[PDB]
């Protein structure tokens, strides 16, 4: 159900980190400052790699065509982005990062 | 915007309109007659500066864009319906359904993490009196009785048309049409001789200004236009005089048409009665791309059965198609491609010298510009643009 | 204004000249001859970028501007000239008077406020030496000669010649003619074999750069134009050679011919004399839009009877028109077709690699950015836009 | 800066690539094969939207800018080759040497300063397998070897081929070429069935990213591209299906080919072996100027001496090139057309919607934006600008 | 000769106000300051109602295509308008704006 | 005739330009950059331009033709479209007075 990415210190602020899981599309896990988030890895709008793309507050820029999605809402911020991101809420206990293993 | 900004801040008149140089988004729009499209025998078309896909799929009709999602190329190029339901495209093998436009295979690789992912843009498409109208927007459509003048949708109306495509703006071709003084271009038409019409070269106007037109906010069905008033308290001017003298006159026949004339939203014109006194006349200028648009003719007459609908088309092929449909409205095809040099650099829409009787098409810039349902842009076209 | 700012900031000493792609504006321009237009026969032309009617009314001609003030469509689309003063549109029936332009009907409205407040755009029209000249301005025109050659006007000088349009902007014309060393393109032109013609390669300039050309800004008639005098101290080169070895040689004909060129505002060149020692030769080089330009070529030889005139006419329709106008100047029309992609995007004014000869080119362009009475913009075409005081 | 900055700015992955509109400057590019350029029989052409002149000296092949330093005329307009060294400009006779461009005499003004201090643009030439590169670049040029593909230069390779121009942007063409799923155009080849090949319809990917291509930048000669490896972990796919239903199948043919493809800058690709399994095939997409391309298509067979090379061409004038030539690329050529419109306005280089195969050709776009030698500009065409 | 228009004070400066004639063609008054001034109301280059254009100091800008007039000379002040404004007469007397029937 | 008197050092203010004309000989430009004094071709490589008719921006000389520059100090071009290097002249001070070399400086036993 829940997955056990990494410790919250693995992750320095504004980075991504790619989460692969056999048998299922990677995940993505955004470290907005002190606040973590993560959706899909893979960005709707092609084959790009979200993880690979830059972020900017908590917007996450598609490193192919400018693309952009909001890590909270996993709505697009811009185009050509159209399809929504599928959003996973996380949390972190005792300085540990986990991730619902369900899209919500 | 699809006009400089300097051009449309001096028409505050009517700045949306001038900008919809592409034509308004979300409304209904004629692109050809039911009998043209044939089950399982895609059509493609440009509406609107976009390019579609019109199929007939048991007996019903459905609209996908003609453009590839993957490389963008026209899927009609090379047509692969390999199921009555979808179509391939011939370059990757994209798979996608009429009904919804879903990617639903792909097959050079039915892994593909696209497939179900992606949907290609649809357009609703309706039926009704012959003509295929595709309603060029988004969301849920509104009664395609919202973008139809009065009267057309009328069940006993019977209505047979012509369709062509003309070069110039469809703009202009809505203008010339409600233009109370065009009338001065037909004073030859073999129309007016061959069906002894009445037919004067012009108006004296009369009353004021608010009286010259009558506009319509809202019908039942959400309908806006013009109705052209001139004639209520104007003067017919049946003797033309340069100097004092006679130079030409008006035609003194005996019938009596076009009692009232009115122009709708999207820009379709209704003419009744026209050309003869039982008859109903409409015709839509619908935006191809920024220099082109179809002039669909419409003509209708009330049938109670089947023997009436044949007379009625007997009479329409053999004398009103050619003496009205054509040999009236041609002359209005090359008045509207005369103005197309002043207006397309956008500047007539500054320069342009109006006089009276332009009280009619100003009521229709204006009501255009505050109900059109959206102002088409090349954004829409090759794609909306946005960043955060 | 008409050109990319940064090129007309960079062509210090003829930035006006570059900028006149269009043409210049308050200057005479000959369209057609007068044998072409006849009495109550309008007939259209872009001039300047502007599209015009003329029609001759009771053996004179009226200039009306062929766009009507309403919905700017051109009348001639379907000319309507309901009496023999005026031309009705054919859209909504505005009338114009021919000899001021006046809006004094409207057959789709008589009662229109409209009626006698507007006024159509007319030009001056006169016919000179059976030519008909255009004033393409504003205001009163200055006289004719002013925008002439030397002797063009001679009450004597018989014009005979042939005008057609041609795909390159008018100032690539100009350089062209004016042009001492282009002689080069018309070593073998028919013209010097069959008439027996003395003309040089090329000429090896001599003296100082004034000495070059004969700059006019003093002609008691207001001409401004450049005499080219690179002959006067240039040695003329009738042997082209390459690596020391004559690989061409140039014309040893008895006639001598283009003892003096000039090129005179607002674009028409004057050979003298040309294509025989007895005649005069003078081309027009008019802007009809920014890509082409009407070619007038006039001949001219004196004349004292119209025993004389007959003859010279029929010696124009035998041998000048096809040896000369044609068989000489055509070479000069696929020339300047040459020019037009290295000038296109104006960048020609800047990468030219200019040479000795050039100097009298430079001169024109100096003499013509200073003397010119105005800059046509497309503005002057659409409609001239302004906001007064701003 | 040849592309809207904010397109360039959103493709950061691969902008110069985006912005190479025209091709990448100092790189060799075949332009038209040795027998088509005779002595002393000037050629004109453009390259990279140059226009160029070639000439055959005493055998040699050398080339100036067609455009005299003069007044920017075509020389080409009325070519005059005075002495066999040398062409005189038909306007005033500045005249150049082939050799080093330089203005060696005026013949319209023998004591002009500039005789001897202005030099044409000359670019290198260079003959091989019967093809005539063009550096079209600036200073010492790199060994050929490194702009052509592995083998092309082999000892016994003979090779022969086919030239012309195709109306689409060089990408377009390079892009198709190396496009793993385009395969499926070339189904109905009459190659295919003619001479039995194993033609899957595309390929379901197998493995990670990183397994679908080869990035070679660790080549000796200094070559750069990409192999398309994905068939090494890759499923072929052999049967078409749409809702799980076979609506089409591959070539079940004996004959193995395209084990192994490549592009390589500037814009070479190769196919092997192909169309047999004895052969080796390299084509290249010349950019003649920002809508045109040169399809230059070799075929390479191995011969040891005058017998074979003699059959070879025999079987390619019968075979070869009516069945594979164009047989089997005359599809790609259309393919190339239609996704013209889509990229035209440079727009299609955001909005285009990509899957997983075309991971090959994202690698390529990397390695052309890393690895390519300078990007040709309009004003390397018009003339270099620099203001202090 | 004259006409009553309306209490100086029922007017802002910087504001236009129609007066329709009886039988005639409207004019407009324009209050710039404390001075009144009176034209046609229709603008020369075409048949708008320059009473329901903007004025920007003693100038007013037409609607319909941005062409202007000095209210007080009448005189053309922006493209495309050529043709001079007619101008009314204007009296102002015990709290109360006159406009000339004819113009001057 | 090795140097050639142009005139007095006071005769020219910093950031000017003298054209030095020569008999059977092309035209020579002298600019003062500050207090020192260069020369070089009068006639812009580019075209037939008088480069002492152009304007001096510290040591770069703008052709009035075509806006080209040059440095007037190596003669290398400083502007498009001016691509050929001018002819640089040496020019000494002797007793305030300004003389320019009558043969321009080479690629010849100098610095490597
Ligand atoms: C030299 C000699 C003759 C001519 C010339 C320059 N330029 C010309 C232009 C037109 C006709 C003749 C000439
Ligand atoms: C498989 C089989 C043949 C080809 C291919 C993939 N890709 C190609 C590109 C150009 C020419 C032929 C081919
Ligand atoms: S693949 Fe992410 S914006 Fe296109
Ligand atoms: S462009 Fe249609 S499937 Fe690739
Ligand atoms: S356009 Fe000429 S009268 Fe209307
Ligand atoms: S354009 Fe070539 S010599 Fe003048
Ligand atoms: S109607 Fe007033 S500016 Fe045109
Ligand atoms: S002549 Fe000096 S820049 Fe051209
Ligand atoms: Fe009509
Ligand atoms: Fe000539
Ligand atoms: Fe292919």
């Amino acid at each position: 159900i829940w997955l056990k990415v990494c410790a919250a210190s693995d992750m320095q602020p504004g980075t991504i980190r790619r989460v692969n899981r056999v048998g299922a599309a990677p995940l993505a896990v955004y470290r907005v400052g002190d606040q973590f988030y993560a959706t899909e890895d893979t960005c709707t709008h092609g084959i790009a790699s979200l993880s690979e793309g830059t972020l900017d507050g908590d917007v996450i820029e598609c490193p192919f065509h400018g693309g952009a999605f909001n890590v909270c809402t996993g709505m697009p911020a811009s185009s050509p982005c159209t399809v929504p991101l599928g959003v996973f809420e996380v949390e972190v206990k005792e300085g540990e990062v986990y991730v619902a293993g369900e899209k919500k | 915007a699809n006009v400089d900004e300097a051009i449309l801040k001096r028409v505050k008149g009517w700045a949306p309109y001038v900008d919809a140089k592409l034509g308004f988004r979300n409304h209904w729009y004629p692109v050809m007659f039911s009998k043209e499209i044939n089950e399982g025998e895609p059509k493609t078309l440009k509406l609107l500066g976009e390019n579609l896909l019109v199929n007939r799929i048991d007996g019903k009709l459905y609209c996908l864009k003609d453009r590839c999602l993957h490389r963008g190329v026209q899927l009609s190029v090379k047509v692969e319906c390999k199921t009555k339901s979808t179509i391939t495209c011939w370059y990757h093998a994209w798979t996608y359904r009429w009904e919804d436009g879903v990617l639903c295979d792909i097959l050079t690789n039915p892994t593909s993490a696209q497939i179900g992912r992606q949907k290609l843009k649809t357009y609703p498409v309706q039926e009704a009196k012959g003509c295929v109208f595709i309603y060029l927007g988004d969301g849920d459509p509104p009664p395609l009785a919202r973008d139809t003048p009065p009267n057309f949708l009328d069940d006993d109306m019977e209505i047979l048309g012509k369709n062509q495509i003309i070069k110039s703006n469809w703009r202009l071709a809505v203008e010339n049409g409600f233009d109370p003084s065009h009338i001065y271009i037909h004073k030859d038409s073999i129309l007016v001789k061959d069906n002894d019409l009445a037919l004067p070269l012009g108006f004296a106007p009369g009353g004021d200004r608010k009286q010259q037109t009558r506009v319509v906010d809202d019908d039942v069905v959400g309908r806006k236009g013009v109705y052209d008033l001139i004639g209520e308290h104007g003067v017919p001017v049946f003797e033309g005089t340069i100097g004092g003298e006679v130079v030409r006159e008006g035609a003194y026949g005996e019938k009596i048409v076009a009692n009232d004339i009115s122009i709708w939203l999207p820009g379709v014109l209704k003419v009744n009665p026209f050309p003869n006194p039982d008859m109903m006349y409409f015709e839509w200028y619908v935006p191809i791309d920024e220099n082109t648009h179809y002039y669909f003719q419409t003509l209708g007459k009330p049938c109670a059965n089947d023997e009436e609908r044949k007379k009625y088309e007997q009479e329409f092929e053999s004398k009103w198609k050619p003496m009205a449909l054509e040999g009236f409205n041609n002359d209005d095809i090359w008045a509207r491609e005369a103005m197309v040099d002043f207006y397309a650099d956008d500047k007539g829409w500054v320069n342009e010298i109006l006089f009276e009787s332009d009280e009619a098409i100003v009521a229709w810039r204006k009501l255009a510009s505050e109900h059109n349902q959206g102002i088409q842009t090349q954004a829409h076209v090759s794609g909306l643009e946005h960043h955060h």
